[PDB]
């Protein structure tokens, strides 16, 4: 399972000008492009090593068909502006995500269409990629001239064809950075508590990709309701972070072992203090 | 506004004293997405803070990584202070060690 | 490639 991503946001700001309009590309949730229109000399730019391997019409098409979404945004924030009665002087967001997830053989898992107005749910393609899910009374405005229009069947003929057609060589031309698996490096240090007892931290580092499993063991027992975690975090190189903690008594520290689980570790790893 | 954000902060490799490493600002799950950051050694502004992967995800909020260079002492302290809308004052998570 | 706008 693969997928193709785009994060788009617009943003007002009246009083500043015309809204920041930003575009983020992901494949398998890592970002490769990016369109900022803010940017000196603003333009679709690589954020990968492996994109950076695309001809220069392939950069123009993108850098003009952000720029062309740039436009169309500024105006459907003037839509949802009359939509809900809303003073002019109000900065507001507008975010899109679209994207197709592809099953291990190549043909479409899931393809993605929604909308989101000041941070929540504005209107969405079912899975049908036939028919849209609209939120409020305001985005049934736009859901029905969208299905007088067609939409779906221009949206439906991006997810099925090009996204996926694209996602498809996307993983062939960049498989060694994001097919790649980095093995987390892990181990424990020691904590005196004040209270008399002792916390012990178990650090997952520098690891690709970013979904692992950390636990501490008693026994055999697994120790969930005493764990104390910290959300995956970036290490800014690529890689990620994460640790897991227990509060444990003194002596007693050899006890306890921390069960580290990731996809580039054929086995789990195990330590104690 | 809405959602209040969430920071870390972190250096990006074991730290040890003397040695030049990285320090990180992890702000995640905050909207509206206008928000203000302020790396800070010993409560004095850090001049050249690099942004990155400002981004929302599924949750549709928004997060944001603030980045910079610097090298820890046993005396110096460093704090990441997060100005939004949805809070009434400026939270600083304030970077420890072993955390 | 990324989607587009009608």
């Amino acid at each position: 399972s693969h997928s193709l991503r785009y994060f788009v946001t617009a943003v007002s700001r009246p009083g500043f000008g015309e809204p920041r309009y930003m575009e983020v590309g992901y494949v398998d949730n890592t970002e490769f492009v990016r369109f900022d229109s803010d940017a000196e000399n603003p333009r679709y730019e690589p954020r990968a090593r492996w994109i950076e391997q695309e001809g220069p019409e392939y950069w123009e098409r993108e850098t003009r068909r952000a720029k062309g979404n740039e436009q169309c945004f500024r105006v459907d924030l003037r839509t949802a502006l009359r939509y809900y009665n809303q003073s002019a002087g109000g900065s507001h967001t507008l975010q899109w995500m679209a994207g197709c997830d592809v099953e291990s053989d190549g043909r479409l898992l899931r393809g993605y269409w929604q909308f989101a107005y000041d941070g929540c749910d504005y209107i969405a393609l079912n899975e049908d990629l036939k028919t849209w899910t609209a939120a409020d009374m305001a985005a049934q405005i736009t859901r029905r001239k969208w299905e007088q229009a067609g939409a779906a069947e221009r949206d439906r003929a991006y997810l099925e064809g090009e996204c996926v057609e694209w996602l498809r060589r996307y993983l062939k031309n960049g498989n060694a950075t994001l097919l790649r698996t980095d093995p987390p490096k892990a181990h424990v240090t020691h904590h005196r508590r004040p209270e008399g007892d002792v916390t012990l931290r178990c650090w997952a580092l520098g690891f690709y990709p970013a979904d692992i499993t950390l636990t501490w063991q008693l026994n055999g027992e697994e120790l969930t309701q005493e764990m104390e975690l910290v959300e995956t975090r970036p290490a800014g190189d690529g890689t990620f972070q994460k640790w897991a903690s227990v509060v444990v008594p003194l002596g007693k520290e050899q006890k306890y072992t921390c069960h580290v689980e990731h996809e580039g570790l054929p086995e789990p790893l195990t330590l104690r203090w | 506004i809405q959602k209040t954000p969430q920071i870390q902060v972190y250096s990006r490799h074991p730290p040890e004293n003397g040695k030049p490493n990285i320090l990180n600002c992890y702000v995640t799950q905050f909207h509206p997405p206008h928000i203000e950051i302020q790396m800070l050694k010993n409560g004095k502004k850090i001049p050249k803070v690099e942004m990155s992967d400002m981004s929302f995800s599924k949750d549709w909020s928004f997060y944001i990584l603030a980045h910079t260079e610097f090298t820890p002492t046993e005396t110096d302290t460093y704090a990441c202070r997060v100005k939004h809308a949805s809070m009434a004052e400026p939270k600083t998570v304030y970077w420890d060690r072993d955390m | 490639r990324g989607p587009g706008c009608a």
